[PDB]
RNA sequence: GGAGGUAUGACAA
RNA sequence: GACGGUAUCUAACCAGAAAGCCACGGCUAACUACGUGCCAGCAGCCGCGGUAAUACGUAGGUGGCAAGCGUUGUCCGGAUUUAUUGGGCGUAAAGCGAGCGCAGGCGGUUUCUUAAGUCUGAUGUGAAAGCCCCCGGCUCAACCGGGGAGGGUCAUUGGAAACU
RNA sequence: CGCGGUGCAUUAGCUAGUUGGUGAGGUAACGGCUCACCAAGGCCACGAUGCAUAGCCGACCUGAGAGGGUGAUCGGCCACAC
C-alpha cells in the first residue's frame, strides 16, 4: 500500500477471539446483561449427563454433561477420567479446553472442587482429576 | 499553612524520613513542593541531611516547622540564623 | 530447597566425578536406572546444554531461580566474558569458599558449617551459605567452633590448595588471592553452552 | 578455492527421509545436508542422497569441499548488515558486538559456528526449509566485502573511507 | 511526467551497473550534479563530465570496475521515495554498511555525506544509500 | 519586561461577521506512524476592531481573553489582499 | 523439432 | 513505647518433628514390566488405543522444578499472521469490467525571495516514587535509602537554508 | 489557548442563544454566562452530529526496537457520595 493509502486507512488488525467464550462473561441479575469478565473457571448445573460418539479415527463413549452456567449460557463439557458421581441437576466445576474427539465440547469439568467425587483408585497425575493421596 | 515536616518512608519497623515544604491540606505523603533534606533515629545518635539555603528561604517565605523539625532545625542551627537574619 | 539426596546417582548420570574422588564414578561409569548400562542412544543439543548447567547448580546445591538471577547479574557486567564471570560469581559463594579452603570434604558439609554458624566473615556470623564475598575479605571459622573433630580432620586431610587461595591452619582463616582464574576452574565444562541455553 | 591443506570438520544440518514411488510400493532414501568449514572463515555445504544415512554423509561431506567459499571476519564477526536471499528462504544478519556469542539455532548456527563467527545477530524470516536458508546464508556472506578491497577498488583509503 | 528524477538517476545508474555498461547520458540538474561530484570524489565512479544544451543541461558519467568484471558499485537506495521523506537529526546519521558505504544528505550547508554531517553535528534530508 | 503571549500567522476565510472574522493558519504536521507531511488546516476566530480584513489575505492575530465565545484572538496586521 | 489459429466398491489402519 | 519481654544474644537437648508436584512417542530432558484390548481412557499440536501400547491405567525407574508444582483464563512475543521499521495482487488470497473527471496525493529545469516543513546553539520545564548507572544499610538477598543519568514528533529566543 | 492520546460512515449532515455585534445585567473575574434588540451566520470528509466504550497520567507487563496491552497496589489531576 502506498503512505497516502495507510492514513486515509490505517493498518486495522487481524481481529482476534477466544476459545472459551462462555469463561469471557458474566450475568448481572438487576440490569440482566452480560458482563464481560475473565474467568479462568466457572460453576454450573448439570442439565443432562450423556455420552457421545467421538471422530471418525477414534470409535468411544465420551462421556459429555450439558450444563447451565451461573452466567445463564448453557455449555457441553467433558467428563475426564473414569467414573464419576455426577447426574442432572449435580453442580459442578468447569474449566477450559477443547477435547478434540467431539467438536461442540469447548470445556471441561474439574474433579475434586464441588459435588464432582474425585477420581477413585487414581494415584499418578493425581492433582489432575483431584483424589487425595493414598497414606 | 505552609509547613516544614517530614515525610515517611522505608519499611515497617525500621523507618525513614525526608523533611519536606508541604502544605498542611496535604497528606502525610502526597504533594510537596520541595525537599530540603532527610533524617532518620535508626543510627544509634540521630542521623541527618539538610539543605541550609532552600530551607532557610522557606523559613523567610513564611514557613512554620513542626516540633521535631524545629529540634532538628536547632541542632543544625537553621532556627538561630533565621533569627539573626530577623535580628 | 536443599537436596538431600545420592551424591554418586547425579554425579554418574552427569558422567563427571564432582568430588574430584572418582567412586562416584568409579565401578559404574554410566546413568542411573536399569536402562543405565545398556546402549544409550543419541541425545539432542537441548540435553546438552541442560546438562552443562545442571553439573554447575548440582555442584554448588542452588536452585534454578538463584542460578538464573545470578546469570543475569553475570549479564550486567561488561568487563570479561560471560560464563567465566558467572563461574567467578559462583566460586564467591561461601559454600564453595569454605570447599576450595579446605575447611570442610564437601560443598553439603561447607553449607551445613556455614548456616549451622561455624563461620565468620571479618568477625561477624553468617548463617547464609548464598552470601556473596568480595576479594580481600577473611572468612573465619567461630573461635568457639575450632574445637570439633570434624573440621580438624578435615583441615589437616588437605591436600595442596588452590593458587587463589590464602590460608592458615593455627589461624584457620583464609581469603581469595585472585578475580579468582577461568583456566585454574573445571575445564570440563563448556559455559558458552549455558550461556546459548539461557539465551534461548 | 581448494580444501587441500585444511582441517574441514563436519556438522549435520538435517536428514529427510525422502521417498520415490515405483509399481512395487516405495522406493525410501535418505537426503543429507551436511556443512564443513575450518572456523577460519572457509565454509561450504553439501547435499548427498543414499539408501543409508552415513552413505549420503559422505556424498554430502565430499561435495560439499568441492564448493567452499570464504567468509571475511572482524573479531569473531562479520563486517557489516547482510541481507541474503535464496529462493523462500530471506535471512539477515547483523554484526553483533563481542561476548554477546551467535543468535540462531541451527542451521545458520552450525553454519556460522563452522565459519568462525562468534558473535553474530541473525534472524530467518521467511521459510524454515534447512537447504535454502543455508544457502541464502552462503548468499549474504558472498554479499560481504572486505574494507582493504572496497578501498583498493575505491582507490580511496581504508580510514579515508571509514573515517 | 519524472516524479523522482534523483531515483531515475540512481536506478538508471544501476542497470547501467548490472549490464556493466562503461558510460551514461542523464538530463541533469543541480541535486544531480553535486550526487555526481560526491561519487567522483569518493571513489564509486571513474568520471563525470557536463554538457550544456538548451533545453537542459545534460551529465554524462563514466563508471568504475576493480576490472573487466568486477563492480565497484553494487547497489543504491533512495529514501525519502518522496512519499514519504526521510529527515534526519545529527544523531539519527545513518552509518551505511558500518562506514564501508556512504549516506548522501543534503543540509543547510549543502549536499554532503555522513562524514561530514556526523562531524559537525548537523542532520538534514536523506536522499541516497551506497552499498 | 513581562512576557508575551503567543501569536500566529495565518489567512482569512470569511468576513460575513461584524466586528470579527475567521483565520487558517495550514501548518504541517507528520503523522505520527507512517511519518508522512499531512496538511493540518487549524483555524481560529478573530476580534477586528473596524473590519478591515478582506478574504483570502494574510494576517497575524495575538491571543487574549475571551472576547467572545469562540473568539480567543486579536486582529494585527493585514499583509496582502 | 516445437508453438497460435483452423452404474457402484462398509470404517479405520 | 501499642508493637513487646517481639526482634536479638547466650546456653541444654533431640537427627531427631519438617518433600512433594508434573512429565517420560516426537515437537521436549527423561524407559521397561504387568493388566486392558478402537473398550476403558489419553490428548497443547501431530495423534495413541482393534491380544506383544516406551502415548490408557498401575508398579518400578528416570528427568524438570522444589515448599512449591501443575492446570485453566488473561496480555506480549515468537507471528514480517495488518509488514512505518517490515509483506503482497499472472496461476496460491487479491487489479474494481472499462472509462470522464470534482476534491485530495504527487509533480520538469532555473534566478531572486521567504522560512511553514527541515537542521541547529543556548535557556526553562518534563514533580516525587519507579526503570537504568554508582554508592551505602538491613547476618546476604528481596528490600530500603542517597546521588546521578535519561526521558518531550515539548516551549521561547537566535542562526543557516542545500531539499520540500 | 496550542498540541496529543478510542471504535463505527451497515452513523453525512449538525446548531438556533446556535454564530457574531450594540446595550444592559451578572460573576472573584473574561465572555451568550444571562435578557432584549440587529444581522444570518457558525461546525464538518483534516470526520462534525449520533451510537458504543472508557476516568486520564506518572507508570506496569512484554518486545531488538518500532510498537502492543493494562491503568491493581504508591503518587498527581478529575468526578461521585441512595
Ligand atoms: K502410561
Ligand atoms: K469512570
Ligand atoms: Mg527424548
Ligand atoms: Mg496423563
Ligand atoms: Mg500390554
Ligand atoms: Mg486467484
Ligand atoms: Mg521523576
Ligand atoms: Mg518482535
Amino acid at each position: 500500500p502506498t503512505i497516502n493509502q495507510l492514513v486515509r486507512k490505517p493498518r486495522k488488525s487481524k481481529v482476534e477471539k477466544s476459545d472459551s467464550p462462555a469463561l469471557n462473561k458474566g450475568y448481572n441479575s438487576f440490569k440482566k446483561t452480560q458482563t464481560n469478565v475473565n474467568s479462568p473457571q466457572k460453576r454450573g448445573v448439570c442439565t443432562r449427563v450423556g455420552t457421545m460418539t467421538p471422530k471418525k479415527p477414534n470409535s468411544a463413549l465420551r462421556k459429555y454433561a450439558r450444563v447451565r452456567l451461573s452466567n445463564l449460557i448453557e455449555v457441553t463439557a467433558y467428563i475426564p477420567g473414569i467414573g464419576h458421581n455426577l447426574q442432572e441437576h449435580s453442580v459442578v466445576l468447569l474449566r477450559g479446553g477443547r477435547v478434540k474427539d467431539l467438536p461442540g465440547v469447548r470445556y471441561h469439568i474439574v474433579r475434586g472442587a464441588l459435588d464432582t467425587a474425585g477420581v477413585n483408585d487414581r494415584k499418578q497425575s493425581r492433582s489432575k482429576y483431584g483424589t487425595k493421596r493414598p497414606k | 499553612a505552609v509547613k516544614i515536616r517530614l515525610k515517611r518512608m522505608g519499611s515497617k519497623k525500621s523507618p525513614f524520613y525526608r523533611i519536606v515544604v508541604a502544605d498542611s491540606r496535604s497528606p502525610r505523603d502526597g504533594r510537596f513542593i520541595e525537599t530540603v533534606g532527610t533524617y532518620n533515629p535508626l543510627k544509634d545518635p540521630a542521623e541527618v541531611v539538610l539543605k541550609e539555603d532552600l530551607v532557610l528561604d522557606w523559613l523567610s517565605k513564611g514557613a512554620q516547622p513542626s516540633d521535631t523539625v524545629r529540634n532538628i532545625l536547632s541542632k543544625e542551627g537553621v532556627m538561630k540564623k533565621h533569627h539573626e537574619a530577623k535580628n | 530447597s536443599r537436596y538431600t539426596g545420592p551424591s554418586w546417582k547425579v554425579s554418574r548420570r552427569l558422567g563427571i566425578s564432582l568430588s574430584g574422588t572418582g567412586k562416584e564414578l568409579a565401578r559404574r561409569p554410566y546413568k542411573p536406572g536399569q536402562h543405565g548400562p545398556n546402549s544409550r542412544g543419541k541425545v539432542s543439543e537441548y540435553g546438552m546444554q541442560l546438562t552443562e548447567k545442571q553439573k554447575l547448580r548440582h555442584m554448588y546445591g542452588m536452585n534454578e531461580r538463584q542460578f538464573r538471577t545470578l546469570f543475569i547479574k553475570a549479564s550486567k557486567i561488561k568487563e570479561g566474558k560471560h560464563g567465566v564471570n558467572f563461574m567467578v560469581l559462583l566460586e564467591q559463594r561461601l559454600d564453595n569458599v569454605v570447599y576450595r579452603l579446605g575447611l570442610a570434604t564437601t560443598r553439603r558439609q561447607a553449607r551445613q558449617l556455614v548456616n549451622h554458624g561455624h563461620i565468620t566473615v571479618d568477625g561477624k556470623r553468617v548463617d547464609i551459605p548464598s552470601y556473596h564475598v568480595e576479594v580481600g575479605q577473611v572468612i573465619g571459622v567461630r573461635e568457639k567452633s575450632q574445637n570439633i573433630s570434624t573440621i580438624k580432620e578435615a583441615v589437616e586431610a588437605t591436600v595442596g590448595r588452590p593458587a587463589f587461595v590464602s590460608f592458615d591452619t593455627e589461624k584457620l582463616e583464609g581469603s581469595f588471592t585472585r578475580l579468582p582464574e577461568r583456566d585454574e576452574l573445571y575445564p570440563e565444562i563448556d559455559e558458552a553452552l549455558v550461556v546459548e541455553y539461557y539465551n534461548q | 578455492i581448494d580444501p587441500k591443506h585444511l582441517e574441514l570438520e563436519d556438522r549435520v544440518v538435517a536428514i529427510n527421509r525422502v521417498t520415490k514411488v515405483v509399481k512395487g510400493g516405495r522406493r525410501l532414501r535418505f537426503a543429507a545436508l551436511v556443512v564443513v568449514g575450518d572456523k577460519n572463515g572457509h565454509v561450504g555445504f553439501g547435499t548427498g542422497k543414499a539408501q543409508e544415512v552415513p552413505e549420503a554423509i559422505r556424498k554430502a561431506i565430499e561435495d560439499a569441499k568441492k564448493n567452499l567459499v570464504e567468509v571475511p571476519m572482524v573479531g569473531s564477526t562479520i563486517p557489516h548488515e547482510v541481507i541474503g536471499v535464496f529462493g523462500g528462504g530471506r535471512i539477515l544478519m547483523k554484526p553483533a558486538v563481542e561476548g554477546s556469542g551467535v543468535a540462531a539455532g541451527g542451521p545458520v548456527r552450525a553454519v556460522l559456528e563452522l565459519a568462525g563467527v562468534a558473535d553474530i545477530t541473525s534472524k530467518s524470516l521467511g521459510s524454515n526449509t534447512p537447504i535454502n536458508v543455508v544457502r541464502a546464508t552462503v548468499e549474504g556472506l558472498k554479499q560481504l566485502k572486505r574494507a582493504e578491497e572496497v578501498a583498493a577498488l575505491r582507490g580511496k583509503s581504508v580510514e579515508e573511507i571509514i573515517g | 511526467v519524472m516524479t523522482d528524477p534523483i531515483a531515475d538517476f540512481l536506478t538508471r545508474i544501476r542497470n547501467a551497473n548490472m549490464v556493466k555498461h562503461e558510460t551514461l547520458e542523464v538530463p541533469a540538474s543541480k541535486i544531480k550534479r553535486d550526487i555526481a561530484e560526491i561519487l567522483k570524489r569518493e571513489g564509486f565512479i571513474r568520471d563525470v563530465e557536463y554538457i550544456e544544451d538548451d533545453k537542459q543541461g545534460v551529465i554524462r558519467v563514466f563508471l568504475k570496475y576493480g576490472k573487466n568484471e568486477e563492480r565497484v558499485i553494487t547497489n543504491l537506495k533512495r529514501i525519502s521515495k518522496p512519499g514519504l521523506r526521510a529527515y534526519v537529526k545529527a544523531d539519527e546519521v545513518p552509518k551505511v554498511l558500518n562506514g564501508l558505504g556512504i549516506a548522501i544528505i543534503s543540509t543547510s550547508e549543502g549536499v554532503i555525506t555522513d562524514k561530514e554531517a556526523r562531524a559537525k553535528n548537523i542532520g538534514g534530508e536523506v536522499i541516497a544509500y551506497v552499498w | 519586561e513581562r512576557n508575551q503571549r503567543k501569536v500566529y500567522q495565518g489567512r482569512v476565510v470569511s468576513d460575513k461577521m461584524d466586528k470579527t472574522i475567521t483565520v487558517v493558519v495550514e501548518t504541517k504536521k507528520n503523522h505520527p506512524i507512517y511519518g508522512k507531511r499531512m496538511k493540518y488546516s487549524k483555524k481560529y476566530k478573530a476580534h477586528d476592531e473596524n473590519n478591515t480584513a478582506k478574504v483570502g489575505d494574510i494576517v497575524k492575530i495575538m491571543e487574549t481573553r475571551p472576547l467572545s465565545a469562540t473568539k480567543r484572538f486579536r486582529l494585527l496586521e493585514v499583509v496582502e489582499e
